[PDB]
RNA sequence: UUUGGUUGAUUCCGUCAACGGACGAGAUCCAAGCUGCCCAGUAGGUGCCGGGAUUGUCCACACAGGACAGCAUCCUUCUUUAGGCCCCUUCUCUGCGGGAUUCCUUGCUUUUCGCGCAAGGUGAGAUUUUGGGCAACAGCAGGUCUGUGAUGCUCCUCAAUGUUCUGGGCGACACGCGCACUACAAUGUCAGUGAGAACAAGAGUCGACGCUCCCGCUUGAUCAAAAGAGCGGGGAAACCACGGAAUCACGUAGACCCACUUGGGACCGAGUAUUGCAAUUAUUGGUCGCGCAACGAGGAAUGUCUCGUAGGCGCAGCUCAUCAAACUGUGCCGAUUACGUCCCUG
């Protein structure tokens, strides 16, 4: 039942993605690519933020809190179990991707299973469905 | 406007469907009429007719 | 240093429901355990309120009712456990008191509903093979 | 329960037979008898289509089979109760004593 | 007067009052208390694998071991198996018919372990838990102060 | 349908002059005279029978109905 | 000692009046605590006119796919719209309900027999007027913020005005002025 | 398997 | 063996160049709903006698807190997976039986009669009581030689169309058609608290001295799910089991508010555990991402259905070493419309 405090601002800017004004904290991350919900409440909750502010007073130093949390979620006592790239086919690394790096990764399978010439490589050069059906 | 009668017996279904009934009503005048009904209809009843001047056979 | 008591029972689909009316100093009601004016459902808190009320509470003066319901569900439940209470006064007024008494009682219980003395026939129907139930049938082609 | 027999089969007639006979052989000694105890009856059911071959119209077979059990409940010495427990069986119809 | 008392009926015990308000009640004397334990499990986990998203009450914890005390008390002698039946759900599973699953008996052990701490709850021999006195007193002391509220 | 979320001084003044004549209030109806979100009206309509200017009729976990005090 | 039953222990039954002579058989007035009975009403071809009026109204409340067999919710769901009624028209609600059934119904249709206009009887004008209600407060309440309750309160109270802004009442208009010049 |  | 009335009925009455008979319909059979005997250490109850917990002259009455029982009566209630005894069979179990017959009134009925109808009454039930099962005589070039140590003629028959092993396929996609499942949201989605079903099933008659099948309680746990491990039970009215199913309910002073959005979950990425001799063409289950995939209620056309029914919601069995959007059953919430006609299809 606070007022509008005039700062209220639209299309709050994070992550290289724009949040909406509205919607709730946890649903705002949610339009981050790589966040999604289940992670978005982790992420609030380990920040130190309300879970009821609806992105209308998020101070800049609350963006970059959040920001540096999910930057490097395991120094905050985030399990492994709860990540993204567990175990890295590559590098062999556990981290986790946001904000249109998991894309570039994507690509990065894509084509590394095109070079090895295996089945699921084929499939997906033509186009076709990779699991069973 | 509107009369109400009481209708007295009834014949029949009538219609090749069998959705319309026809009854003898009596307006409240002792004049009695002949009318067609839509819908379950039983004796002793009444309805609102519109007109009450023209049979319907 | 006397006993007064009476058992009923009532069923509506497969419930069956059991009431023991018996004499105590003050009138309790009590279904599974918890007491009357405590059944979350206030719609099936009155279908079993209505047992009493339709006769008034001066009947049920030092009467003390314990049911004990099992199976069907949950509205089936509360419709078994009035008919096993207005079935329990009728019972424990046959005894008791006066003929007089009792059939004063029957017909304002009879004149609201039937079913609050006669159990309810009805029963599920078994399913046929070539049917997703007993009626509906399987769907045709061309 | 200090004995226990239990008798079960396919035919109620024969069952009730063994009963009825199995308490004048008790009654000619004057056991402690409790009486008999009807067990719920059971049945086994299996469902089939008709048709060998898969043609036609889907039309099912239900099959049934039902098994009677009964219980009775004898106190008496051990030399005598084989004595009451000797009698002759009906076909189909088997005895069980156990002592528990 | 609704708090006024009819003729007799002195006291009050746990199967009497409103199921809800005595958990409420329950479970803010174990927050304003503190000695119950919640361990570093209770920000990340669901209550099954069955539900979709995790609790959004943040006394949720000190909730649902109010609970499992209830259920012991009505119950004595049940085990994880059974509480794990008491808290089941319906799980949605994409383009498929809805199935029913049953809370994780993980959570369970942890919330009958802070119980046992709390000396309200002891386990019969080769069995599952009961209440033991202190639990019993617990509960009817409470239920008590809400009839008198 | 630009509904606010937050309230705002002209719709925060508005809730205590004009709805509580209103012979009869409901969360649906207030979010249509003020144009703000069907939880933030809820709110408001708690936040006036707490002070007494509106009275509850008829109460329940998804609906509320009140009405003017007098 | 035993008093008449009020509905919802708020509402009475006494004092209650058909003005229209002809539906005054078809419109069952007994006093009951609750819309909730359970009884078998469809056995024989006449026996659905001692339904009471207020359990009718909850019957067709639920109709579609979802909603098919939910009684306690349409209960709950009656019940709201009768204070909203209430303070609406400050007059007894059981009254206003019984209003809005009366004048809701067409007198007169036409069938297919070239169309020929009949009569209709009182059972069939008992039955689409509460039919209308229904069919006019859920697609209303569709896509909509206004909610159930309160869409179903409107309407009725409308049509017992008789306005035409009302589902029941446009639709009854638009097919009496088609029957009258079918004939 | 795939149908389209 | 036709015509006149009647019946679901070639079911009856009457008439009759037909008279006597056989099948089918009806009856019989199974399962429900009401009741009689017999029943208990595997089903259940009633008193007391112990033991355990809470307990008010007023007063106070949720942060905003409301509507609905008990008070001329002998004494306040709950539990006993610290339990001893006494009385029992209403509820459960079921092998034979009773109970329904148009029985009783009123009105209609070929000129009477006869055969019978409709409304009401008695009643647990009031018209084949409600569901099934069985079902004649004639046929179809309907299906099956992929069930059999059912089989005729005819093919292959030792570098085989016999038999066995290894690896693939039966599942391949520009597409088209039948049948299901999930949705398009507020009569809703998500998160909590409450009460609560029936049908059922479970291990040896070849292999490790013991087991194989189905489950319960702990521990794993100073830290996810999924699991390894201890300890036991059940041959099944004794174990799982007071069978805590899902719709459902909640004055939860819960979260969201009309947008392809917390609606919907297709498609795809990464880590794990299990079944199996073997999981790639993902067996399966679980965790975090992707949600910018259509889809806002569906043209012509078209399927099923008349009372515990339609629709909605789950559970068990079967197939099964591991997989159910299928089928066979089971219960749970529970309506609108009609009680007609021969217009369409027969
Ligand atoms: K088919
Ligand atoms: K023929
Ligand atoms: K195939
Ligand atoms: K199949
Ligand atoms: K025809
Ligand atoms: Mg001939
Ligand atoms: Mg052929
Ligand atoms: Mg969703
Ligand atoms: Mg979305
Ligand atoms: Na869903
Ligand atoms: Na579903
Ligand atoms: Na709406
Ligand atoms: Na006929
Ligand atoms: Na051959």
């Amino acid at each position: 039942l606070t007022l509008q405090s005039e700062s209220f601002q639209h299309i709050v800017r994070l992550l290289n993605t724009n949040v909406e004004g509205k919607r709730k904290v946890p649903f705002a991350l949610r339009m981050v690519k790589g966040i999604g919900i289940r992670f978005a409440y982790m992420v609030c909750k380990k920040a130190g933020v309300d879970v009821e502010r609806r992105a209308g007073t998020l101070s800049p130093e609350e963006l970059e809190k959040i920001s540096e949390v999910i930057a490097d979620p395991a120094k905050f006592k985030i399990p492994e179990w709860f990540l993204n790239r567990q175990r890295d086919p590559k590098t062999g690394k556990t981290e986790h991707l946001t904000s249109s790096m998991v894309d570039t990764r994507l690509r990065e399978d894509l084509e590394r299973l095109r070079k090895i010439r295996a089945h699921r490589g084929v499939r997906h050069a033509y186009g076709l469905r990779v699991r069973g059906q | 406007q509107a009369q109400v009668g009481v209708i007295i017996k009834v014949l029949g279904r009538t219609g090749s469907r069998g959705n319309v009934t026809q009854v003898r009503v009596r307006l409240m005048a002792n004049r009695t009429i002949v009318r067609n009904v839509k819908g379950p209809c039983k004796e002793g009843d009444m309805l609102s007719l519109m007109e009450t001047e023209r049979e319907a056979r | 240093h006397t006993l007064k008591q009476v058992q009923t029972f009532g069923k509506k689909k497969t419930a069956i429901a059991v009431a023991t009316v018996t004499k105590a100093p003050q009138c309790n009601i009590r279904i599974n355990g918890v007491p009357i004016s405590q059944i979350l459902p206030e719609t099936l808190r009155a279908k079993i309120m209505e047992a009493v009320k339709v006769v008034g509470a001066r009947y049920f003066s030092r009467l003390r009712v314990d049911v004990r319901v099992r199976g069907s569900g949950q509205v089936a439940q509360a419709y078994a456990v009035r008919q096993a209470i207005a079935k329990g006064i009728i019972a424990y007024y046959q005894k008791y008191h006066n003929e007089i008494e009792k059939a004063a009682l029957k017909d304002k219980y009879l004149e609201y509903d039937k079913f609050l003395l006669i159990a309810d026939p009805r029963r599920c129907e078994p399913k046929k093979w070539g049917r997703h139930s007993a009626r509906t049938r399987f769907t045709k082609s061309y | 329960q200090r004995v226990l027999v239990k008798m079960t089969s396919r035919n109620a007639k024969a069952v009730e037979r063994v009963v009825a006979e199995l308490l004048e052989h008790a009654r000619t000694e004057k056991v402690e008898v409790r009486g008999p105890v009807r067990l719920p009856t059971r049945r086994l059911r299996i469902t089939t289509r008709k048709t060998p071959c898969g043609n036609g119209t889907n039309t099912w077979d239900t099959f049934e089979m039902k098994i009677y059990k009964r219980l009775v409940d004898l106190r008496a010495s051990t030399e005598l109760v084989k004595k009451i427990t000797s009698f002759q069986i009906e076909a189909g119809v088997d005895v069980s004593i156990t002592i528990p | 007067s609704k708090i006024r008392r009819i003729g007799k009926k002195k006291g009050a015990t746990l199967r009497d009052v409103h199921p809800w308000r005595w958990v409420k009640i329950c479970s803010q004397h174990f927050k304003q208390e503190g000695k119950m334990m919640v361990p570093n499990c209770a920000e990340i986990v669901k209550t099954s694998h069955g539900r979709e998203r995790a609790p959004q009450n943040p006394d949720w914890y000190y909730i649902r071991c109010a609970a499992v005390l209830r259920a012991v008390y009505l119950r004595p002698g049940v085990g994880y198996g059974g509480l794990s039946k008491r808290f089941s759900s319906k799980k949605n599973r994409g383009s498929r018919p809805e199935i029913t699953t049953r809370a994780s008996k993980g959570l369970l052990h942890w919330c009958c372990k802070s119980l046992t701490k709390l000396e309200l709850l002891e386990k019969c021999k080769g069995a599952g838990h009961r209440v033991t006195k202190l639990g019993r007193k617990v509960a009817d002391t409470i239920a008590f102060k809400i009839a008198l509220r | 349908l630009q509904n606010a979320v937050m309230f705002d001084k002209e719709t925060m003044d508005k809730l205590m002059k004009e709805v509580p004549k209103y012979k009869v209030i409901t969360p649906s109806i207030i979010s249509d005279r003020l144009k703000i979100s069907v939880a933030l009206a809820g709110k408001g309509l708690q936040h006036l029978c707490r002070q007494g200017l509106i009275r509850l009729v008829s109460c329940s976990s998804k609906f509320r109905v009140y009405t003017r005090a007098a | 000692s035993a008093k008449a039953p009020k509905l919802f222990n708020k509402w009475s039954y006494e004092n209650l009046q058909t003005t229209e002579i002809a539906l005054n058989d078809y419109i069952t007035r007994t006093p009951t605590y609750v819309p909730h009975s359970a009884g078998r009403w469809q056995k024989k071809r006449f026996r659905k006119a001692r339904i009471p009026i207020v359990e009718r109204l909850t019957n067709g409340l639920m109709f579609k796919g979802r909603g098919n067999g939910k009684k306690l919710q349409a209960v709950r769901l009656v019940r709201h719209t009768l204070e909203i009624i209430h303070l609406l028209t400050d007059q007894n609600p059981i009254q206003v309900v019984i209003d809005a059934v009366s004048k809701g119904a067409p007198r007169e249709d036409s069938t297919r027999v070239r169309r020929q206009a009949v009569d209709v009887s009182p059972m069939r004008r008992v039955n689409e007027a509460i039919y209308l209600m229904c069919k006019g407060a859920r697609e209303a309440a569709f896509r909509n913020l206004k909610t159930l309750p309160e869409c179903l309160a409107d309407e009725i109270v409308n049509a017992s005005k008789g306005s035409s802004n009302s589902y029941a009442i446009k639709k009854k208009d638009e097919v009496e002025r088609v029957a009258k010049a079918n004939r | 398997h795939t149908c389209t």
